[PDB]
């Protein structure tokens, strides 16, 4: 009906049913269902931990922003170190025979 | 070139592989934790220990 | 028996003033890690150790109260 | 000398040459799980994440049926 | 390394205080 | 997988071990006197009562 | 009622009549000691990539903790034989590293904030020290007693009130723990069950109702730092003990 | 403090020593030798 | 129940009183942060996350003597 | 009920003794900041925002007194 | 009446923190002095930092004042 | 039983004396810093020093403590 | 003797308020203790029996305060 | 009477707060005389008799605070 959503939400089903999916008819066929079922039943009830949960998922989301790709960096520079040093001293030694 | 002609795969070499072909290093390794060295002599040198400190 | 849970609160809000000996006690350590690395760059990594020894083997001052406080609370 | 030479070479003999017997993958439902999350150039802390959800999960159904 | 009225120099004289608050 | 390696765990750790039976056996009798007092008689989940006696009640 | 996410439910159960086998059933205190042991497998099993010399990303993490382990057990100890004591100094961390982790996970649970788990585990150790120190080192053990060259009229107060601090050190190095993990944790669930009820009154609160989330959140940040400084705090005080217990000073 | 005193004293410590006993004898004979496999290793690929 | 909840009042005020530790505390790491920084302006980026690290592990012993005034006035 | 209500003045009474905390504080971090101006000026600009916002770290801790102090005001 | 000899004792009490802004506007005022007799050519740059200070730690302890002056009126 | 509920007011006043123990083992820590950064070979000499001036203050803290668990069970 | 019964452990209680000063004592002894020999090494056999003089004379204060607590609770 | 018998009590638990006084000041005493040995040896038979006659006095305001609890205590 929009400009540009039938085939924005066309790829976006499409990669929701391209993992071996036999819902490619609706892929929020059954999700929203259950969703309305949860919401309707009371299954998941607002707590007072609940905003300890909210704050955890900031907290996961500050991580996976911020402490991981400064940790990927970290550990693949000395992951290339080891491997750098590693396989330079083998060869220059082998070399010399 | 011997050495050379042989081909290199270190960067997916097994250490069971090394084991395989050295029970020296099985047995250094036995010795050295029966005793109750738990430090590597000349490791840190080249190879950063990366403790925190 | 409302003086027995009366006198129990008091003293639970009077077992809490001993935090003030362990905020204070934090802060001088980390005062003197801050003024030691500072006329000495190469110090940091001999005497972090003692830094975080002395700071929790200090704190550990005021929780000794602060357990006092909780079994007047809850026990 | 000697002491380098019949060391190395007689090292690099049986030194498997290609990365022989590669063994990329296997089917045991967890070496699955380890190709995709936890060896070489994958790596990722998702698994971290996964953990997480599952401790959130577990301990929100063991809460609401004893206490909600 | 003590010396008590220069007799022999005692061991350490730990055990004896103990000893000492232990029978009362 | 892993290769076990035989280290000495019990020719050094001995006093730990006997350290931990004489703990295991001095809070066992710490839990059995503290399991018959006033406060701590009457709730139903302790083991005397699958054992046997049910309710002194009397306080 | 805050303090209710510190309790133990029985949940698969075992009875009898003839002997008390009540004592071992699995319990939310055993599930989670079994979550633990299940962790600490798992950072080291399938973390190493079929046997791989290089060692991946992953154990970069197990691999910097055994060094900061290692070298700090050689600077405190520090004799002819310090690696025989390495396995406990470094048992007595991870236990604690990841039982503080797992606890942080929202509706999870504290090991740690149990005082009498972590008091017996400090008095095990402050009796494996005696013991130790005993039978190593025979009467002379008691020369630990004495500081340094002293005043002979004042030696046998500074051998009592050093005796007492000999066995504040048996429930100090666990109680300390304990304090900061049930500490923090009741912290976090009073504030949390106070903004709770500050937004729910009159809509004017939900908006700019974000600072006291974004102090929780703060707290939160500083209570991974007070769980992980805990865990080495630990095993720097059972590595000076022992120092103290097996070196006479 | 009413949640630390339970009737769970010896649950508590008997699975806390057991995994106490499990951990040394699992890091010490396992888990920590495979990281030292790994130090050798590479420290005799190193020297060659 | 009106003697007990007018000592949760007055406990409530006693538990005031350990604030005072981390008033002066964070300051006490912050005047060394500056009187480290007029020392040597060349090690900032090695000293400021110390003194951040300062300031939060005393004001948690704030906050351990804020929650129980926060006990004591509602639970 | 009067017996309530007086100790909730007297409880707001005790509450803001951990206000000189702040008080001392804020002063040291500013007493510092002015004898590292002295020994080096060029880093005024540098050190000057440290110290403003250890007078808001600062004036934070007593402001939770002072907040702990109106709650047993007028509530 | 209880409540309004309550109201003079919480006043009597609220007047503890003064204590706080009587030493440390001295502590600014000591480090404003050992900073001019140090180097006397930056008197006049660091003088507002005095003022600003002395200012805010009268403010903390105007603070207390004024709850006392609310326990005692209002 | 005044008795049963004066006890725990003394439980509570008699805690009150951890607040030197805790500055006292900051000021200790503090001088070992101090005199470990300004002289970095004295460490190993000066450091039992340390952790006996610890020892001697933690237990004078703790008279407080078990006085205080005197009162609280005895 | 309800009254004077109770008084016994509230004035043991306050007794030992005092005795937080020793505690303060035998830190700033040895606080110059290592201070004076960071600065001299070879002066340590003269001024540590001195140290642990102090020690011992800055003790006596608080194992009196204890003493007084010790007769109020016990005579 | 028992209302005065529990203020003797009361009392004597109250006066052993001034110890706290000698307890650092034989500390402040002995932490300069130990600074002043470690800077300067040599000096050590003249600056002695002065460090022992500080401590004299200031034991003396610990036994003025010590002897009011005495005179309470019993009569």
């Amino acid at each position: 009906k929009q400009t540009d959503p039938k085939a924005k939400a066309n790829s976006i089903i499409n990669a929701i049913p391209g993992n071996n999916i036999l819902t490619k008819t609706g892929v929020l066929g059954t999700s929203a269902a259950a969703v309305i079922y949860a919401i309707s039943n009371e299954l998941y009830v607002i707590n007072d931990e609940s905003i300890l949960l909210l704050t955890f998922l900031g907290f996961t989301g500050l991580v996976a922003k911020y402490l991981a790709p400064a940790y990927k960096d970290f550990a693949d520079a000395r992951m290339k170190k080891v491997s750098d040093v590693l396989n330079a001293s083998r060869n220059k030694h082998v070399e010399a025979v | 070139l011997d050495n050379i002609q042989s081909a290199r795969p270190f960067d997916e070499l097994t250490v069971d592989d090394l084991t395989k072909i050295k029970p020296e290093i099985d047995a250094k390794v036995e010795e050295m934790v029966k005793k109750g060295k738990w430090d590597v002599p000349g490791y840190k040198d080249r190879f950063g220990n990366l403790n925190v400190m | 028996m409302q003086l027995v849970l009366a006198a129990k609160y008091i003293g639970a809000g009077i077992s809490t003033i001993g935090l003030l000996g362990a905020g204070i006690g934090i802060a001088i350590v980390f005062a003197a890690l801050i003024n030691g690395v500072s006329r000495n760059p190469s110090i940091k990594d001999t005497v972090f150790p003692m830094a975080i020894l002395g700071f929790a083997l200090s704190e550990a001052t005021g929780l000794f109260c602060l357990m006092v406080s909780f079994l007047l609370l809850f026990g | 000398p000697n002491a380098k030479r019949i060391a190395n070479v007689v090292h690099f003999y049986k030194s498997l040459p290609q990365g022989p017997a590669p063994a990329i993958k296997a089917n045991t439902r967890l070496a699955r799980y380890k190709a995709k999350y936890f060896d070489g150039d994958n790596a990722s802390g998702k698994p971290l994440w996964h953990f997480a959800l599952g401790i959130i999960a577990f301990g929100y159904s063991m809460e609401y049926y004893f206490h909600l | 390394y003590h010396f008590m009225g220069k007799a022999i120099p005692p061991h350490q004289l730990a055990i004896g205080t103990l000893g000492l608050l232990g029978l009362l | 997988m892993l290769k076990r390696f035989p280290t000495p765990i019990l020719k050094v750790y001995w006093p730990f071990f006997v350290a931990g039976a004489a703990v295991y056996y001095g809070m066992s009798k710490a839990a059995d006197l503290s399991s018959n007092t006033k406060e701590f008689i009457n709730d139903p989940r302790n083991p005397r009562f699958a054992k046997g006696g049910k309710f002194v009640e009397v306080d | 009622s805050p303090l209710d996410q510190f309790e133990i439910r029985t949940l698969f159960g075992l009875q009898s009549s003839f002997i008390d086998l009540s004592c071992l059933n699995l319990t939310t205190f055993s599930l989670y000691t079994i979550i633990v042991l299940l962790v600490i497998t798992s950072l080291y099993t399938l973390t190493n990539n079929n046997n791989k010399i290089i060692g991946s990303r992953w154990l970069i993490s197990q691999e910097a903790i055994y060094d900061t382990i290692m070298n700090m057990t050689k600077g405190q100890i520090g004799g002819k034989n310090w690696g025989l004591y390495f396995p406990m100094i470094f048992t007595l961390f991870m236990f604690i590293f990841i039982a503080n982790l797992i606890s942080m996970i929202p509706y999870s649970f504290a090991l740690s904030a149990h005082l009498v788990f972590i008091i017996s585990l400090s008095i095990v150790i402050w009796l494996g020290n005696t013991i130790l120190g005993l039978y190593k080192h025979g009467w002379v053990f008691f020369s630990l007693f004495v500081p340094a060259g002293t005043p002979l009229p004042l030696v046998p107060l500074l051998v009592i009130i050093e005796t007492l601090s000999y066995f504040a050190r048996a429930i100090s190095l666990g109680l300390r723990l304990g304090s900061n993990i049930l500490a923090g944790h009741l912290l976090m669930v009073i504030l949390a069950g106070l903004t709770f009820n500050f937004m729910l009154i009159n809509l004017f609160t939900l908006v700019f109702g974000f600072v006291p989330l974004a102090m929780i959140l703060a707290i939160m940040m500083l209570e991974f730092a007070i769980g992980i400084i805990q865990g080495y705090v630990w095993a720097i005080l059972t590595a000076s003990y022992l120092k103290d217990a097996v070196y006479l000073h | 403090m009413p949640q630390l005193v339970p009737f769970y004293f010896m649950n508590q410590l008997t699975y806390g020593f057991l995994l106490m006993i499990t951990l040394l004898i699992l890091f010490s004979q396992f888990f920590l030798p495979m990281i030292l496999r790994l130090y050798v290793s590479r420290l005799f690929i190193s020297k060659l």
